[PDB]
RNA sequence: GGCUCCCAA
RNA sequence: CCGGUGCUGGUAAAAGCCCCAGUAAACGGCG
RNA sequence: ACUAUAGCUUUACAUUGUAUUGGAUACUAACUCGCGGGCGAGGACACUGUAUGGUGGGUAGUUU
RNA sequence: CGGGCUUGAGUUCAGUGGCGGCAGGCGGAAUUCGUGGUGUAGCGGUGAAAUGCAUAGAUAUCACGAGGAACUCCGAUGCGAAGGCAGCUUGCCAUACUGCGACUGACACUGAAGCACGAAGGCGUGGGUAUCAAACAGGAUUAGAUACCCUGGUAGUCCACGCAGUAAACGAUGAUUACUAGGAGUUUGCUCAAGCUUCACAGCGAAAGCGUUAAGUAAUCCACCUGGGGAG
């Protein structure tokens, strides 16, 4: 279960399945926002329930809604058995 | 002088993370604090302590 | 090292040649040196299928040893001379047993060292290795591309080759034209890059140099006439329309390897 | 500190700089 | 002329035997070029903090001694040239350390 | 340099007299000579080391303020230690 | 002629 | 300037072709 | 410009075989290459013959 | 001019240093490309959008292979003549501070000419080329947008050698020597001495302010100014 968000969007990748705020419905100005991250959670549970695979999570980028996409993801059909923060730059390239 | 070796005493000046503890959060002097810096890096190019 | 020309000559304005400062010796050995006679580019049937050779200065021809079969038994370094027939210098070694032979000099390759060849040989200048005993990731040239055939791969002055990673029976290697290609671990090579690598860096200097070095005048194809050359033909200059040769084959982006090559097999980049 | 003694003199400057590009590939 | 500490690690895809013999070539080369060793020992078998060269665990062996100060670069130059050592640091002990 | 106590204490008994005079012109000079000497051949490797020129540049001056003191005291020793170690170029 | 120098050897 | 022309790519018992991408110190164009 | 065509290129058959979960993998024995005077590397591909589709002012015969 | 002295200056010895210089090796994170598993309706960007990548198969995600650049935490303090110097380690150099009952005896200061070093950007030859990015191209906002915002993008940014000699190269404060009040911290050498920064007597100043690291009191030498433009 790994959630790749940033300041402009949030997506979540099962494996199997993934699901995205743009995909969902949200286009700007919402992306970032709690509603849109637990709905492309729920969309992307309710095939991750009806998958027979019952996990931890893999939260990559900063922003507004990780904690509801991971809320949802525990709610709906399997638990989030541990949320391992791999969140990556020791003075690497010039931005 | 602290030995590289048994990194269980360097993990004293460690935060949760394996970061080094700024000085003004664990007191010492600037020497002590130095020592324990190039310590704690000859451990890291030895893999004693993570990145 | 290079020296240039004061400007005496209009000849001489613009001549670069090379200083010769790690040339021990002025004479070749004699018994590895033999008459050459030269084509110009003249095929058997006598009808020229190679075109702007002829002439140039009367040359001899050195045997170089490509194999380096004598395993084990060490040789020393005697002189570092000229060859005509290559752009690298060559290196005299003679060997415990009286043999004498000539090998491609190397960088860094002085007279008086102690050269060896086979797998019990160190990986230092100047030693020949099969490629599983080659330490990954060093410079290495004279690379052989099957076992006992003798260096083929990395041979011109200041080129060089880098093992990169060994795969199995294979090891990866990286050529000086930027391809990435497997080489049998059972090949042989040779440690360091090869010396003189001022060689890019000289300038001819005027016609005469070339027509020493044996070469003959260019005509381009827009000056001829059409029962000459595709290109021909106008009043006036003319672009002569999309480059091609005389039967026609493009200059400008076609490729000519073979596609159905089994050698691709064994290549993982091309840069060519 | 005034800050237009300045302007005067990054004024100058930019005339000076610009004069010298009209005529540099010209030759 | 000074006092030397040299850590290394060993794969462990080699055995005992093959280690305790890289590690007396290492003592055999140190003492050609002429010094004395003061102790050599072994941390032994043990796993690493982050992956080397893909595996995580490897043999932790050093030896203190005393030495000219030229055969550090020779030492480099056996280092890599054996493709059996993952990892290699070398300090100098002042009055203070030694 | 070196610059060992060794070579220090035989440059004093060579220059001067007994080994104690560490400070003593005749003495200074010999160690001067010797420090550029060194530093010379070091700057023949290292063409970028500008502190150890700079550093060279200095000692010259202060050989050539104890070769100056020298010659207000008299001329005798100047031609003497400049014929020893060799100095005009 | 040895000899010196040179490179196109 | 990649619009055009070249060039490099992704029927007997699949190539091509299309489409899209790149290439002007390629031919060529710059009302 | 019209019609052909050398060359290049695609597929089918022949050379051309064996096994496993068909079209992939693997094998070696056809076939190819290197070393020495069998060993190594490939391999049912590649190469060549017949047929077929493209391309073909490189070449030819002509028309205008 | 001829001798002396050791307090100035220098040499030696011991202790204590250090992001000081040069050179050789070693590293992990991030990130780029190529080749393969999973998988499919979008991704990216913005104040809002669009130009762009993507079902002849994206974003994401798991691997293998090839590379370039920068050094998180410590980290505010220290060093260097200045410019500047920060991953780890080693070698070779230089240098500083403190003291000795060791030495020599004014050997000192400054310095027009000259010489050396000298950020960034720039130039020449050869390498390399991941990120960022002048010029350039497209998309937006505006009456216009030759800009600010977004997407691409070549020099350059990196390395070696050689030119060039400039900066708000600033403490907008030249070097040296001697003397003159207190508070608050800090580093090293041990209550003392070096250094490091802000409030603050006398004094100075037009004022803001400086004030033992003076812009106070004095002495030596150098550099520079004589209303604003024209005009460096
Ligand atoms: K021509
Ligand atoms: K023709
Ligand atoms: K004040
Ligand atoms: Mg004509
Ligand atoms: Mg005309
Ligand atoms: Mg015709
Ligand atoms: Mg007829
Ligand atoms: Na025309």
């Amino acid at each position: 279960a790994h959630i790749h968000s940033s300041f402009n969007n949030i997506i979540i990748s099962l494996a199997i399945s993934w699901s995205s705020a743009g995909k969902m419905g949200f286009r700007s100005s919402k992306k970032n926002t709690p509603y849109a991250a637990q709905m492309a959670a729920q969309d992307c549970a309710k095939v991750a329930y009806d998958m027979g695979l019952r996990v931890t999570v893999y939260v990559k980028g900063p922003g507004n809604g990780r904690e509801s996409a991971i809320r949802t993801i525990h709610g709906a059909g399997i638990e989030v058995m541990e949320i391992i923060d791999v969140t990556p730059p020791h003075n690497g390239c010039r931005p | 002088y602290i030995d590289y070796k048994d990194p269980e005493f360097l993990k004293k000046f460690l935060n949760e993370q394996g970061k080094i503890l700024p000085r003004r959060i664990t007191g010492t002097s600037l020497k002590f604090q130095r020592r324990v810096a190039q310590a704690v890096k000859r451990a890291r190019h030895l893999a004693l302590l993570p990145y | 090292g290079i020296r240039k020309l004061k400007p005496t000559t209009p000849g001489q304005r613009h001549k670069v040649i090379g200083a010769f400062d790690k040339i021990t010796a002025s004479t070749p050995e004699k018994s590895l040196v033999v008459g050459k006679k030269k084509t110009g580019g003249r095929n058997n049937t006598g009808k020229m299928t190679m075109r702007y050779i002829g002439g140039g200065h009367k040359q001899k021809y050195r045997f170089i040893d490509f194999k380096r079969t004598k395993d084990g038994i060490p040789a020393t370094v005697k002189t570092i001379e000229y060859d005509p027939n290559r752009s690298s210098r060559i290196a005299l070694l003679y060997y415990a047993d009286g043999a004498k032979a000539y090998i491609i000099a190397p960088d860094g390759l002085e007279v008086g060292h102690t050269v060896m060849s086979g797998s019990e040989a160190a990986p230092e200048v100047g030693n020949a290795l099969p490629l599983a005993n080659i330490p990954v990731g060093t410079i290495i040239h004279n690379i052989e591309l099957r076992p006992g055939q003798g260096a083929k791969m990395v041979r011109s002055a200041g080129s060089f080759a880098q093992l990169t990673s060994r795969e199995g029976t294979y090891v990866v290697i990286k050529m000086p034209s930027g391809e990435v290609r497997r080489i049998l671990s059972t090949c042989k090579a040779t440690i360091g890059s090869v010396g003189n690598s001022d060689h890019a860096l000289e300038k001819s200097g005027k016609a005469g140099r070339s027509r020493w070095l044996g070469r003959r005048p260019h005509n381009r194809g827009v000056v001829m006439n059409p029962v000459d050359h595709p290109m021909g033909g106008g009043e006036g200059r003319q672009s002569g329309g999309h480059p091609r040769s005389r039967k026609g084959l493009y200059a400008k982006g076609l490729k000519t390897r073979a596609p159905k090559k089994h050698s691709s097999k064994y290549i993982i980049e091309r840069r060519k | 500190p005034n800050g237009k003694k300045r302007k005067r003199h990054k004024m100058a400057t930019h005339k000076r700089k610009k004069r010298l590009k009209k005529n540099r590939h010209k030759k | 002329m000074n006092n030397y500490e040299t850590v290394f690690i060993l794969t462990p895809v080699l055995s005992d035997a093959q280690m305790k013999e890289a590690v007396d070539k290492f003592t055999g080369l140190l003492k050609q070029e002429g010094a004395v060793i003061v102790n050599e020992e072994n941390w032994g078998l043990r796993k690493l903090a982050y992956p080397i060269q893909k595996k995580s665990t490897g043999f932790y062996q050093l030896v203190e001694f005393q030495a000219n100060p030229d055969v550090i670069a020779k030492l480099e130059t056996n280092f890599r040239r054996d493709e059996r050592v993952i990892r290699f640091l070398t300090f100098r002990q002042d009055k203070f350390a030694a | 340099m070196y610059l060992d106590s060794a070579k220090k204490a035989e440059l004093f008994e060579k220059y001067g007299k007994s080994v104690k005079d560490t400070g003593s012109p005749e003495s200074q000079i010999a160690l001067f000579t010797f420090r550029i000497a060194h530093l010379t051949e070091h700057l023949r490797q290292n063409k970028k080391d500008f502190a150890t020129e700079r550093s060279l540049k200095m000692l010259v001056g202060k050989r050539r303020r104890m070769l100056d003191y020298l010659i207000k005291v008299d001329i005798e020793r100047y031609r003497a230690i400049i014929k020893e170690l060799g100095i005009r170029r």
